[PDB]
């Protein structure tokens, strides 16, 4: 026996991200206390208070996500080069140890892919399989129809709900309450998957509650990003230039990525936080938090420096220094988008940043966040930690998907890059105007 | 018709106010004639396919889609036996009425000039205020809402009538389809009445409190101005509760 | 004799069910597996899981003792609520908290205990869910986070009149329920205000209560032992 | 219906007067026209399953599960002799009824309407404080308590009539699982009639008091200013036995 | 552990708040000496058992 | 450095999610067993055996 010491556990390390700044936990009150009076909108504010967390200095560039698309490159053409249909040579595939003992079938990245040039014929038809070239203009791009990336997440929260326990008795801990075997509990989830055709079929499963893959959602997402928004943005204007060639210049690879939707930024997220857990050692039991679009409450409390007193992620209630240069790129003219410098997106980090360190969080690009829009989300939402998770069905109506944008963009008018002021996007819907960042829950003590 | 996650999430949108340590039972007169409160009486008579809250109560209870209760003076009992029989209904009210030509979704025909959509000027709603245990805020939740016909009484003068009690669950699913503008300075349909009154954005003082003499503002308040002022004392009971809640604004350290 | 054989682990999907619409799946996940939350108090833990851990202090302890014949030895308990009260305010019925000031900070500003101070603002004592124990100042008597942080189980089982139905002397409330008691019967009372709890419930005063095999991320506990002494 | 756990845990929460060393009985008068007081009152018509005490009195007598015993001026006796026939109850007060349909927990078939349920505006309480002999502190016990009608005097004016005495261990099983509210500023249901009786909760004069001449105030105090002063001056001799129990506040050493 | 002595006290508040509408109720009472945690019981220690 | 028989007893007592793939204790496995002797009941007049 003994006294009553600890039973203490492993201490564990935790790894900065590369890229991002730290946010403290504290309280702000969302939303803005006096409304315009002339936009017709009810005035609603509401105090929360939210956690330490990690984010991203600035919104993903055009470099940043091109490396999620050639690493889906690159493993797409890996997977069909160690086929028989395309190729065939068993190096790009590990599926056995040295010694023998048959393993999980997966990649080998360590063998690097034939050059073009220096590819046998089998080779080069398996790297071509990824690429479409114009019939007229014999131009040579990507194809976005077999740019999918497949992941799977697993829903912690649903499994972890009362009324969710695998066992029946354990749903109710009212003793006066009698466990009836009849009762079924129905859950929906995600699937995906890849028929003989070669089509992607998506479908949400709704079946009785029996396992623990009732609470794995898998998602197979074409994340190529959808250029022509600046064409289908903009009627009557000359934007197809950008369409060609915002995503393709060299000299807009430190600009933020646009024409990205709700659905490829997660799947974007997805990759991120796959890339570092392949990227690093962890000691035993340790646990990490993955790559994540924000909440509205953290994108909120990051923009405005947890205080309240801000309306902008500036100290200052003007939208210029005392020089007369403009804080942020938006349109602060009317059809005189060119009043801050830029027209369009400008490279990131142009203006200065937040006291947190962050920068654009007004204007450049409206950012993605993981709330599902509601008219009355900030009543609806809770006092810590507010969060609005919808996992819509394919089925839904579209009015169901909508999410919550924040920001302002390089085309909002001041109203808009508020940090107040709420948007909303389809989550299948990519815009010229709509970027995105990422967080990370942080383990601080 | 809604799907398990749309199920799922509903559920997971209501308001329980099982286990909380302080409750307050407000009943509030919003009247139709004030802006911000004017947004469940447009349209006054239906537009096209556009109708205002008790225009669409009144199509929902000619259909057999919603169950509406006696208002009762003094208390209220949402019990099979004060459940209102239609039929007795418009009769009683001087509502002109003829028979159905489908007995599916139309118990009676009645013509939008004798449905009381203009002449319904006015709503109680019974509010509740809780403490809530596990997060330690406060909030309000709809329990019904009574409209009240205001035509005009026999032989002179005005008269107010209640008609009935509609429990908020009941005509919940109902009104969160229905979008709605709520400003005259913007007529954008971006929002709906389940949001109107979720978001709390009528304005009625109170006519009524749950007190153990089951007293209301009336029996002890001679005048109108006097109705003002005992609505204005219980707001500023409320109130005051909200702000003794916390002490982060107490700076006598 | 009364023999129990109870599940003893804690029920970490408290943090999920306490707070609807909110992001605290992470402690679900880490406040009990991660060593940073090593020193903070134990959440999710049942009256019935309290108990059996007291049980197994004692028979921990007595196992690594030598104690001289006829020695009888008194075992590790929950608290009675009066107990817990007349400790948390340092014996002194002139005390409202565990501390002699009648204001919740000192003279520079500082919070005394880890509670819910602001409306939606938790954190303006610098911490959101419960802090590592001895972060404040402890009692005259020295002892720590009698309010806030989270609040605690007594022995006591809960009356809303059990002030005038208990003893003068060593006053408890003392109930076995039964398998087939309604549920009713099964609230214990609860003590100090947690770090979800207005300044109103970590008085020393105020009475809470749970039900006896509820977990939640805001109810811990501590032990007691009669002692022996002239 | 109770388990042996409940049993032994209610038999131990009895108070006993057994031994006490002195004792003082007295008759109080509760008028539940005051806050604090009207939570015997609320409702004062049922409203669905909710009821006044002495809605839940006259329920339990309508069933075999209570006695009460006839209210008799000078004593009270509690024995078969005075045992109330509830038949030789409702027509010396002029309480409607009809056959019951049942003979199961109904002996006749009375409205709502017509039990005077708020009619019963003031109650009789009989305490008893007594000084524990083994603790040696003072407690209140309650002995019986009857309701008071206040129906309209005849010919004018108005007229109280005691109704009958119910021992407070016959219907204590009873109110010890209805929730109340103890306040109109909040609604919250977490007590129970038999919390209010035993927290003393309730603010009544005393009317009475045993005494070596069976005397009542009303006897030697000949209007109402006079039985108030009474009153006090016997609160204060309870206070002031209370206060000369214990000398830890006498600082003239 | 840190010891406890015996004593006395008044459990409960004499004034209410009037707001919460809880009638305040106080009694008291005594109580001997007794050893109680310094803190409340951590992770670790429950980790323990 | 355990055996195959001792490798099954030890695992008894853990349980693996299927689909993330972590090995932690089971709830319904970590019960503790232990008995109290009520003193005070003993003790009562009521109760002499
Ligand atoms: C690369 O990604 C593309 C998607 O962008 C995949 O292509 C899709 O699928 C093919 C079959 C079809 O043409 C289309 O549907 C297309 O969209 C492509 O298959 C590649 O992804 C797949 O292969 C990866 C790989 O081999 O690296 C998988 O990566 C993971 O695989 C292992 C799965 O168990 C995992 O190992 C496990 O975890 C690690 C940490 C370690 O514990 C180890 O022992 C475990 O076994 C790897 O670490 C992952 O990298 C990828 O999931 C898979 O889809
Ligand atoms: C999503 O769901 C579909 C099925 O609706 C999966 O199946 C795909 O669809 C067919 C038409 C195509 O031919 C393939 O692409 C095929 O893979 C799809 O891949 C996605 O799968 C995900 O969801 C499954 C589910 O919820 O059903 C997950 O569970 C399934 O796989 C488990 C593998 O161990 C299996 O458990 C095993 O079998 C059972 C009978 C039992 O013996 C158990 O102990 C075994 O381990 C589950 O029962 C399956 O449901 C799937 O893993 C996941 O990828
Ligand atoms: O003394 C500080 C002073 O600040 C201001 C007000 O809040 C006063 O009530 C307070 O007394
Ligand atoms: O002198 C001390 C003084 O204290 C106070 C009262 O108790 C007095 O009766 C007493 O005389
Ligand atoms: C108007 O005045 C009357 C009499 O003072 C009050 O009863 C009422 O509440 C209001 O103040
Ligand atoms: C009023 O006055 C009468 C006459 O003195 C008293 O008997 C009574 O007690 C009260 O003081
Ligand atoms: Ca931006
Ligand atoms: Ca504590």
């Amino acid at each position: 026996g003994g006294e009553l010491t600890g039973a203490k556990l492993s201490s564990w390390n935790e790894p900065s991200p590369f890229g991002m700044i730290q946010v403290p936990r504290g309280s702000i009150v969302l939303g803005n206390k006096e409304a315009d009076s002339l936009w017709g909108i009810p005035a609603e504010s509401r105090p929360i208070s939210v956690d330490a967390f990690w984010m991203d200095r600035t919104e993903i560039t055009n470099a940043q996500y091109r490396q999620f698309v050639y690493y889906v490159r690159d493993s797409i053409i890996r997977e069909r080069l160690a086929d028989p249909a395309y190729g065939g040579n068993e190096e790009y595939k590990i599926t056995e140890n040295k010694f023998g003992e048959p393993v999980t079938p997966h990649l080998d990245w360590s063998k690097p892919i034939p050059s073009e040039k220096r590819a046998t014929e089998e080779e080069i038809a398996a790297i071509n399989s990824v690429y479409y070239t114009n019939p007229v203009t014999h131009d040579r791009k990507l194809n976005p129809d077999q740019m999918v990336y497949r992941y799977e997440v697993y829903d912690y929260r649903s499994a972890a709900l009362r009324e969710h326990q695998l066992k029946a008795a354990k749903r109710n801990l009212n003793t006066d309450i009698k466990v009836d075997p009849n009762a079924v509990v129905m859950i929906s989830k995600d699937t995906a998957f890849v028929d003989e055709s070669g089509n992607i079929i998506s479908e949400t499963i709704t079946r009785p509650l029996s396992s623990e893959y009732d609470f794995l959602n898998t998602y197979i997402v074409p994340i190529y990003p959808d250029e022509t928004c600046w064409v289908n943005d903009f009627p009557n204007a000359r934007t197809e230039i950008y369409t060609r060639m915002y995503f393709n210049h060299p000299g807009y690879d430190d600009y933020p990525v646009v024409g990205i939707s709700w659905e490829q930024a997660q799947a974007f997220c997805a990759w991120r936080s796959e890339f570092f857990r392949k990227g690093i050692r962890l000691p035993e039991g340790q646990i990490m938090d993955d790559f994540r679009l924000p909440t509205e409450a953290e994108w909120e409390y990051a923009a405005r420096m947890g205080d309240s007193n801000n309306k902008y992620p500036w100290s200052t209630e003007d939208l210029r220094t005392g020089r007369g240069c403009f804080l942020g790129n938006f349109k602060p003219g009317e059809g005189d988008y060119t009043a801050d410098g830029h027209l369009i997106p400008s490279r990131v980090s142009s203006f200065s940043p937040n006291d947190f360190g962050l920068y654009d969080m007004a204007g450049n690009v409206a950012e993605w966040t993981s709330t599902a829009f509601s008219e009355s989300g900030l009543k609806q939402m809770s006092d810590i930690n507010p969060e609005l998770e919808y996992k819509a069905a394919l089925t839904d109506p579209y009015i169901l998907k909508q999410k919550v944008v924040r920001g302002g963009s390089w085309k909002d008018v001041a109203r808009f890059i508020r940090s107040a002021t709420r948007s909303h996007e389809y989550q299948n819907v990519g815009r010229s105007y709509i970027g995105f960042r990422c967080v990370r829950t942080s383990i601080a003590f | 018709t809604l799907s398990n996650r749309a199920q799922e999430f509903n559920r997971r949108l209501t308001q329980k106010t099982d286990n909380a340590p302080w409750r307050r039972v407000v009943y509030r007169r919003v009247d139709l004639m004030e802006e911000s409160n004017a947004v469940l009486y447009y349209p006054p008579r239906p537009i096209g396919d556009r109708k205002n809250l008790f225009s669409t109560i009144f199509g929902l209870i000619n259909s057999n889609s919603l169950d509406v209760y006696e208002y009762l003076d003094g208390f209220e009992a949402f019990t099979d036996q004060y459940k209102i029989k239609f039929q007795e209904f418009l009769d009683r009210f001087g509502i002109y009425y003829q028979p159905s030509t489908n007995k599916n979704a139309e118990l009676f025909k009645v013509a939008d000039s004798d449905i009381p959509s203009a002449e319904v000027k006015a709503y109680y709603v019974k509010e509740e205020w809780y403490f809530t245990p596990t997060n330690s805020d406060v909030d309000i939740k709809i329990q019904a809402i009574c409209p009240i016909m205001t035509g005009q009484d026999e032989f002179g003068e005005v008269r107010n009538q209640p008609l009935f009690w509609i429990p908020y669950e009941n005509i919940r699913p109902y009104i969160a389809r229905e979008r709605v503008m709520l400003s005259s300075l913007n007529n954008t349909r971006n929002s709906t009445i389940d949001d109107f009154f979720r978001l709390n954005l009528y304005k009625g003082d109170i006519v009524k409190t749950e007190n153990l003499h089951n007293r209301a503002l009336a029996e002890y308040c001679p005048t109108p101005d006097s109705m003002k002022m005992e609505s204005k004392r219980i707001d500023k009971e409320l109130q005051g509760f909200r702000d003794g809640l916390f002490v982060t604004q107490d700076t006598t350290w």
